[PDB]
């Protein structure tokens, strides 16, 4: 699903950037025109900012399905790092409370010591 | 699988650098040509600029597109990620420190050959390409027999949880296989050139206080005496400098050098 | 056991074949090369099947029996005279001795040697062995007996030998090397011209 | 390349126009501004570094007898050391534009001659100037003159 | 051992020996900083008729049954190891070390063994020290004094700023003989503190 | 005295490093009984080290109330360049570990003869 | 307090700090030393006739030792022997 | 025919031969002749005899190859400094006798640096000395020693105007001692030391004038002349460093917690990108300064949100938060003190919804903590930020803002 | 030919690379001045008395190009004494060293050492040359020095005043190196009547 997400989107990135660039061209050449002695049609010509307002809507999701993929799958890693399941659960919470009480203490003694 | 948690964070930066390159080449045209003291270069300096950010742009969309392929409860995780800093935090803080080290004296041996035994086995246990004998002909010096695949059979001769003497030998050479042959030679001079940097690596790895990681280091650096006859020099190239093979491996870093070409 | 390689050099132009081996043996010293005794290798044959019995001189007293693809028997010299004795019962074949006699020449743990096959009474061909005695491991020290090679024999270098075979974990052996020299004298022998 | 050309080709189009960067601007102005929203919140020093980094023997001065203050710069300097200090002025004319064309000593053999130690020195000074290659810089000049009044001291 | 007494020197037996071979491990320190002077290590190999030396930087060296040999081979090294403290202590006081030569060329043709050469600036610019020792001609150590602090260089006109008045300058020698410690680290450390920042 | 108290100031110093770098070392092996041993460890180091502030501290104040009479001569005007009773008690010590110390190689020959014997007969026994 | 290269640089510059400070504290005291030594040449004296004694004592108790272990191993080596 | 080839191993190529005589009034003497051999099927170049000036150690022969092992490394740095057109001064005799040495001129002045801040350069080179050291005799180190500091730092650098930068340099152990990578590699350092020298002379010239909040809440603390760290923080805490990457020819900006008060991180590690860009596009420190000050307050505000909440990082001042993946907002920070919040999902035109979609309903929310009416800005005080996003218990410990999209 | 040329004048004034590392501990002191320029008349003297009288003057051009190509001016007035004992032993016809030396394009100004040291050897061996020769040199001079802005530096002057001692020599009138009438004819059709 995420990794399937990133493949929907790219496709759709290289669209939008297309337009963009196209957009981009036709605007500048019109607005030249207009100051030069060309004169051209009035035209759709389609505003340059609703693309680039486009592109970074969908650069946007892709960053935020990649984050929340990479989020997950480094939970997942950790979490195999780390009989009943609940007896399992509080000896972790132990030894992980019991770590934290000796960083409180190292914090305090050595914060106490000197400044 | 870790090869995928690294794919996706290159992605993540590169979904930074395609949004960013796409605006710097929208943002540089809006300021547009400098004056640049010449009507050339002026053209030439925002043709070349624009350029590479168009270059860019494409570079950065032609990644993305080949990264695709590639690729009481919070309490818990926040004890896991400090766990994680600490052991980062310490193990960079331990390297930095000890290698800089203010120690200038020590003014302001026994040992049991049952620990002795314990941490032999221990470096055995790693390292399955080696195998060691252990063996106590005379006292309670001990003496080693590394055999190190069909290329070396190394005589440690230590004293004490001590390195004291090395000789290695070929494998199809006779160490005697009993009362060991702690005093001879290889009859080979390539043999006897890894005997003279055993010494040497010996004489180097000498940590004054725990004499257990200078064993380690040692096996470390004899186990990479098995790509010998195979990996050439790292300065001339050849395999051969007057009939010998590269005998020499820099501690610090596992290459191979013939002697003559130092380090 | 040390991974050793044997080939025939071509004598070409019109090097008498001694005169080639002079000049070969010649720039092997210009390698440092230091001379370390001298080598025969006689081979006797038997159209028994087909039997081989070969003996290097850099073994003092084993008489090696090849049997073509068949297993080779490392025996003590009391071989050659069980053989004779059994001579009347056994085969013979026809004058196809076979032997290699040259000087030996060591370059710092290689040890090389160049030698005439002459055959019967008349020289013919050229074959080449450089032999490592450290290499206990075979097959992957190839790299090292090319390079020497190139070295000294530079054009006619053999890529390699089929001795060496598949590729394996197996040690070198004395058998190996009579199989190169069987297969170097079964091309001598009916190389012709 | 690819899918930026006509971007590429617009503005190619439209170099040399002198109205150019209005266009530009206007048509790429609100939307970035919208979106990313506001904008933003005598002596040549290598002479000098070459005396200050001079062995002691040496005592390298300006020279007012001749040319003085005016560009390229002639130097009597001096020969202080255990050795010998046999006509020390050796004056060096340096010229501008130091790293390039070499600087060359005024002769003087009006001094070097009516004695056998000031004609040898002058022999192998001169010798040791021709065998020193092109471009060579001060402190060359004042170590061959120092090593060839030394030969002198040892051949003689 | 009992002549040569400046450096130091150390020497352990193995335990096990045979007939026709043994084998020693000497060891070259200071007397106060024995941690950080330990570069020069040697592992003697005592045979039937010659004498193997396997130095610590890799340098494999047969003597012969001549004392001579070994008189002076054992004269060098100290003489080298000398010059490897020096750098050690360098290493520690965060003295920068600007030059370090083995076996320098330059100056007198020496004895038996080869010159050292070492040269450190201070942690806080202007200072420096330099260090020559050898088997016959050694411990010829020159503090370089910054500019503007002799008060004795000849002035030149051609220097008309004072920014080129704080280059380390006359490159004055210090006289080894009459000092204080008892080794050439600690003489060499008590000098190296008398160029440090005064924090009295 | 107060050049003793130099000295302990600065192998005080020198150690305060080493003291930091060992709980440094500790800190990193301490992954996740022995979390007791290890906490006390650390918690004794921590007094040490904070004995050890206190110590170089003291020795601070001493040197620096001290200042003797002699010290009107700046530092780099002392360097020598180019250009009683305790004496004879010196020179009575200097004797005495010289004669311990001959007496002391003596019996380090001895022991090295010994044992050189006893190899060579082991040796040879095979 | 209530990735990596965040850790990394700021491992730099506190060991590297704490490093040059230490050296310079170093330094302070080995002036003191030196200014101890060469102007009052007494103390210095003193503190080598200390060290001297210590040695001789650390070297007559390492003798006493050798001797115990040495009548020992000989009591031992007299049990047997025998017959 | 009695001659010794002594080769060099260090510098290959270079080969000693020392030929021996037999003299005719002595018959129990010799005479030693010393070359100086060179090789390029062995081809010999050139040849240059060399004899002027217990007994078995011949002194001259030990004396003669040292020092050729020693010289013959300076004579391929001193070609290859020829070659690029470095006016260099030859190989010299330093002042404490043994050494060699090769100190510079003048350095090639820079590619895409001023003309000002390379003679602000060229004034302040006093010298750049080439020396060797180092096992085998294959490390080069050239001290620069510069004058007029633009400014110091918290550190005991504020001595007189010298400052000594030494740079190290290892060639591989092929490429000999004397080849080009040495010297390409300095000038690339020193590239990167005009480009930094450019921003530490803007620095030093707007110090004078500066808006006096920046001066209290930014200290310079290391000039090494390759690096700069600069410090920020209310405890002076955080620290930012300024390098420039000669490989990818871009500045290099890393951040740090130096100080004993501070959170978990510098706080400012989600918008690095978007801080290396803007660096990148202008060199301006001032503005670094001005735009950390500006957006540190809700940076500590924003980090501390559960990580539900996704913290996606958009253009600097515009960082984007998104309670799931169907709710999102968008921070807008301004000088002043103040955050700009939006509806997030919604859209700056046309009213239609974006991918995820899911318009936010309530929206007057973020009105009482100060139809499509949410796709305006609102903007607010930090303060209120603080009091919108620090976790208070419910009029567990959550958000105010979390409670409203929850 | 010119390659002979090259190999000889190049074998002349090499330089060596090894020395300044250990500094003249090479047992051989370098030809001194005199014993090189005698070497160096020698074998220019064997590809002289080679060379054909139609090639006398392209080897001439060459070899001015070489000298003027070189940057040490110690290794240019070699060279020019080299060539100042060539035409003195009279193995050169002393007008081609001349025309060639002046006529040489890469004889400008602002080269002030070889500016005075190419106008210091035509004081040499102007005094050999034919009238009419003597008449053409003194256009070719006074065409060099008109290059010459109204302004130059302070310190290049008296090198550029070399120059003025050759114009000198030959308008001088007990010299009688040509009729003063050729020398007025010369420079009234260069400075004509109303010009500075
Ligand atoms: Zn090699």
């Amino acid at each position: 699903d995420p990794v399937q997400r990133y493949k929907m989107l790219i496709p759709q990135l290289k669209e939008s950037l297309q337009t963009l660039m196209k957009v981009a061209a036709q605007n500048l050449i019109q607005n030249t025109n207009i100051d030069n002695g060309q004169k051209s049609s009035d035209g759709p010509i389609q505003r340059f900012d609703k693309c680039l307002e486009e592109f970074y809507a969908l650069c946007d999701q892709l960053e935020l399905c990649l984050r929340l993929a990479h989020e997950c799958l480094s939970q997942s890693c950790d979490s195999a790092k780390h009989l009943p399941y609940p007896q399992y659960l509080a000896v972790i919470k132990a030894q992980i409370s019991c770590a934290k009480d000796i960083h409180t203490a190292l914090l305090d003694c050595a914060n106490k010591v000197t400044g | 699988v870790s090869v995928n948690l690294e794919a996706f964070s290159q992605a993540i930066s590169a979904i930074q650098a395609l949004r960013s390159s796409v605006s710097r080449v929208f943002d540089c045209l809006k300021d547009g040509m400098r004056n640049k003291e010449t009507l050339e270069g002026r053209e030439k300096a925002f043709i070349a600029h624009f350029q590479d950010n168009l270059h860019s742009v494409n570079r950065d969309l032609n990644e993305l597109e080949r990264l695709s392929n590639l690729v009481l409860y919070s309490q818990l995780l926040q004890a896991y990620k400090w766990s994680n800093k600490l052991q980062y935090h310490a193990g960079l803080a331990s390297g930095l420190l000890n290698q800089q080290s203010l120690k200038r004296s020590a003014n302001q041996l026994v040992l049991p050959p049952q620990y002795v035994d314990d941490v032999i086995s221990r470096i055995d246990r790693m390292f399955p390409e080696m195998s060691i004998h252990l063996s106590r002909p005379n006292g309670t010096s001990a003496m080693l027999l590394v055999t190190l695949g069909k290329v070396l059979k190394v005589i440690v001769v230590m004293r004490s949880l001590f390195i004291d003497r090395t000789i290695v030998k070929g494998y199809n050479e006779n160490v005697y296989t009993e009362d060991l042959d702690i005093w001879s030679k290889s009859n080979y001079q390539v043999f006897q050139k890894v005997t003279d940097h055993a010494t040497t690596a010996l004489l180097h790895y000498q940590l004054p206080q725990m004499p257990d990681v200078v064993v380690r280091s040692f096996m470390t650096w004899l186990r990479s005496y098995i790509k010998l006859f195979q990996a050439p020099c790292q300065r001339c190239g050849k395999f051969l400098q007057d009939g010998l093979p590269p005998t020499w491996r820099d501690f610090r870093t596992l290459e191979a050098f013939h002697d003559t070409c130092r380090q | 056991m040390g991974v050793t390689c044997v080939s025939q050099m071509p004598v070409a132009e019109g090097k008498s074949v001694q005169q080639t081996v002079e000049l070969l043996t010649r720039k092997l010293e210009m390698l440092g090369a230091e001379k370390q005794g001298t080598f025969c290798v006689d081979c006797e044959t038997y159209h028994t099947k087909l039997m081989y019995v070969m003996h290097n001189s850099e073994y003092p007293l084993s008489c090696f029996a090849l049997f073509e693809n068949g297993p080779c028997l490392i025996a003590d010299t009391n071989f050659d005279v069980l053989m004779v004795k059994l001579k009347g019962f056994f085969q013979s074949a026809k004058a196809s001795k076979i032997e290699t006699r040259g000087t030996r020449y060591q370059y710092c743990d290689f040890l090389v040697k160049v030698g005439t096959v002459t055959m019967g009474p008349s020289a013919r061909g050229i074959s080449v062995e450089v032999e490592y005695g450290p290499c206990v491991v075979a097959s992957d020290c190839w790299s090292l007996l090319l390079e020497f090679l190139q070295s000294f024999l530079g054009s006619h270098t053999p890529g390699a030998p089929a001795v060496f075979g598949n590729r394996h974990d197996a040690v070198y052996g004395p058998a190996d090397t009579m199989v190169q020299y069987m297969e170097l004298f079964n091309k001598i022998r009916k190389q012709q011209q | 390349q690819y899918l930026c050309q006509p971007l590429l080709d617009a503005v190619l189009a439209n170099i040399r126009s002198p109205v150019f960067n209005h266009s530009l601007y206007r048509t790429f102005v609100p939307a970035m501004t919208a979106i990313h929203g506001p904008p933003i919140t005598s002596i040549p020093s290598v002479l000098q570094g070459e005396v200050a980094r001079l062995d002691p023997k040496f005592l390298v001065n300006l020279d007012p007898s001749h040319c003085s203050n005016n560009g390229t710069v002639h130097l009597i300097c001096k020969l202080d050391d255990k050795d010998l200090p046999s006509v020390p002025p050796l004056e060096l004319s340096v010229p501008a534009d130091y790293p390039a064309q070499s600087p060359l000593w005024i002769d003087r053999q009006w001094q070097y001659d009516a004695n056998p130690f000031l004609q040898s020195v002058h022999r192998c000074m001169t010798s040791r100037l021709l065998q020193l290659p092109d471009k060579h810089s001060v402190t060359a000049l004042l170590n061959t003159w120092a090593q060839s009044v030394h030969q002198a001291c040892l051949s003689a | 051992a009992s002549r040569i007494e400046d450096p130091q020197i150390q020497a352990h037996w193995s335990n096990i020996n045979d007939v026709y071979e043994s084998s020693v491990k000497v060891l070259i320190t200071s007397q106060g900083y024995e941690q950080i002077c330990k570069s020069i290590q040697l592992q003697l190999n005592i045979g039937v008729e010659q004498i193997r030396v396997v130095h610590r930087d890799g340098r494999v060296i047969t003597l012969s049954y001549q004392e001579q040999e070994l008189q002076d081979f054992l004269l060098s090294q100290m003489s080298q190891h000398q010059v490897h403290a020096v750098q050690q202590l360098a290493k520690v006081m965060g003295w920068q070390v600007l030059s370090f030569s083995n076996h320098v060329g330059l100056g007198p043709i020496e004895s038996i063994g080869n010159a050292s050469a070492i040269t450190v600036a201070s942690p806080s610019g202007d200072y420096a020290i330099s260090v020559r020792n050898g088997p016959e001609s050694g411990s010829k150590i020159m503090v370089q004094f910054p500019r503007n602090q002799c008060k004795d260089l000849p002035k030149s006109d051609v220097l008309q700023d004072n920014k080129w008045s704080h280059l380390r300058g006359p490159f004055k020698e210090v006289q080894w003989n009459k000092m204080e410690g008892r080794n050439f680290v600690y003489k060499m450390e008590l000098l190296m503190s008398a160029l440090s920042p005064c924090l009295l | 005295n107060t050049a003793s108290l130099c000295r302990i100031g600065q192998e005080t110093v020198q150690d305060i490093v080493y003291r930091t770098m060992e709980i440094f070392q500790l800190l990193r092996n301490m992954q996740l009984g022995t979390y007791q041993d290890r906490l006390t460890k650390l918690q004794d180091n921590l007094r040490q080290l904070s004995v050890l502030f206190r110590k170089l501290r003291l020795v601070y104040d001493k040197c620096n109330e001290n200042c003797g009479g002699m010290d009107p001569i700046p530092v780099e005007q002392l360097i020598p360049y180019v250009e009683s009773e305790e004496r004879r008690e010196i020179a009575e010590v200097n004797k005495k570990l010289k004669q311990k110390n001959q007496q002391l190689k003596q019996i380090m020959d001895q022991l090295r003869n010994l044992i050189w014997d006893i190899n060579a007969m082991l040796a040879m026994r095979n | 307090s209530q990735d990596q290269e965040e850790i990394r640089t700021g491992v730099d510059q506190c060991i590297q700090k704490f490093l040059d400070i230490a050296r310079q504290t170093e330094c302070f005291f080995l002036q003191k030393r030196l200014q101890l030594s060469v102007q009052k040449p007494e103390q210095v004296i003193k503190e080598d006739v200390s060290e001297l004694r210590n040695e001789l004592q650390r070297k007559d108790a390492l003798v006493q030792k050798h001797l115990t272990k040495l009548r020992h191993w000989q009591q031992v080596l007299e049990d047997i022997n025998v017959q | 025919k009695n001659k010794l080839f002594i080769k060099l191993t260090r510098l290959p190529q270079y080969y000693i031969v020392v030929e021996m005589l037999e003299v005719p009034n002595k018959p129990t003497q010799l005479s030693y002749k010393y070359y100086f051999m060179s090789v390029n099927p062995a081809m010999a170049l050139l040849l240059q005899q060399f004899k002027e000036n217990m007994c078995a150690f011949n002194k001259v022969l030990a004396h003669f190859v040292a020092m050729c092992d020693t010289n013959m490394p300076f004579v391929g740095l001193r070609l290859e400094l020829s070659n690029l057109e470095i006016p260099h001064q030859g190989v010299q005799v330093e002042g404490d006798g043994f050494s060699h040495a090769i100190r510079l001129l003048k350095i090639p002045p820079c590619k895409g640096i001023t003309e000002e801040t390379q003679k602000a350069l060229d004034r302040s080179l006093l010298d750049c000395t080439f020396r060797l050291q180092g096992r085998n005799n294959r490390t080069w180190v050239a001290e620069l020693v510069f004058a007029n500091c633009p400014l110091n730092g918290t550190s005991t650098r504020e001595q007189g105007p010298s400052r000594h930068v030494y740079l190290t340099y290892e060639n591989l152990l092929s490429e000999p001692v004397g080849g080009r990578k040495v010297v390409e590699m300095f000038l690339n350092d020193w590239n990167s030391i005009a480009r930094l020298y450019e921003c530490v002379l803007e620095f030093a010239r707007s110090l004078p004038d500066i808006p006096a909040h920046l001066n209290i809440f930014s200290e310079v603390r290391v000039y090494n002349y390759r690096k700069l760290i600069l410090c920020y923080g209310t405890t002076k805490g955080s620290s930012i460093s300024i390098q420039w990457n000669s490989i990818h020819q871009k500045f290099h900006i890393s951040l740090g917690t130096v100080g004993p008060n501070s959170g978990c991180s510098n706080c400012h590690n989600t918008i690095l990108h978007q801080l290396q860009e803007m660096f990148n596009k202008t060199p301006n420190v001032v503005q670094l300064l001005q735009v950390l000050f500006d957006t540190q307050a809700p940076l500590n505000a924003i980090n501390k949100l559960p990580t539900c909440f996704s913290i996606l990082p958009q253009s600097s001042t515009h960082i984007r938060l998104a309670f799931r993946n169907m709710y999102c907002i968008d921070i807008y920070c301004r000088s002043r003190g103040v955050v700009a919040i939006r509806d997030g999902a919604y859209s700056l035109f046309d009213n239609s919804k974006l991918v995820e979609g899911f318009y936010p309903a309530p929206g007057l929310k973020t009105f009482l903590n100060m139809s499509w009416a949410a796709s305006i800005p609102t903007i607010l005080t930090h303060s209120a930020l603080n009091i919108l996003l620090l976790p208070s218990p419910t009029p567990y410990l959550c958000s105010p803002l979390e409670r409203f999209l929850g | 030919m010119e390659t002979q040329l090259q190999s000889i004048f190049e074998e002349v004034v090499k330089t060596e690379v090894i020395e300044e590392a250990f500094p003249g501990m090479f047992m051989d002191t370098p030809e001194d001045e005199k014993t090189k320029l005698i070497s160096c008349l020698g074998a220019f003297r064997q590809f002289w008395g080679g060379l054909s009288q139609e090639s006398h003057e392209q080897c001439i051009q060459w070899i001015v190009k070489f000298i003027h190509g070189q940057h040490s001016p110690k290794r240019i007035s070699f060279l020019y004494d080299c060539l100042a004992m060539a035409v003195e032993t009279g193995l050169l016809p002393p007008r081609l060293v001349c025309e060639s030396l002046i006529n040489s394009d890469t004889l400008e100004w602002e080269r002030t050492q070889l500016w005075a040291l190419t106008f210091k050897l035509v004081r040499k061996i102007i005094g050999g040359v034919d009238y009419k020769g003597v008449r053409d040199l003194l256009k070719v001079i006074l065409e060099k020095i008109l290059t010459i802005p109204n302004t130059v530096s302070s310190a290049v002057v008296q090198q550029l005043l070399a120059a003025r001692e050759v114009i000198a020599y030959i308008l001088e009138r007990n010299a009688c190196l040509l009729p003063a009438y050729f020398a007025v004819t010369e420079i009234r059709k260069l400075y004509p009547e109303g010009k500075l």
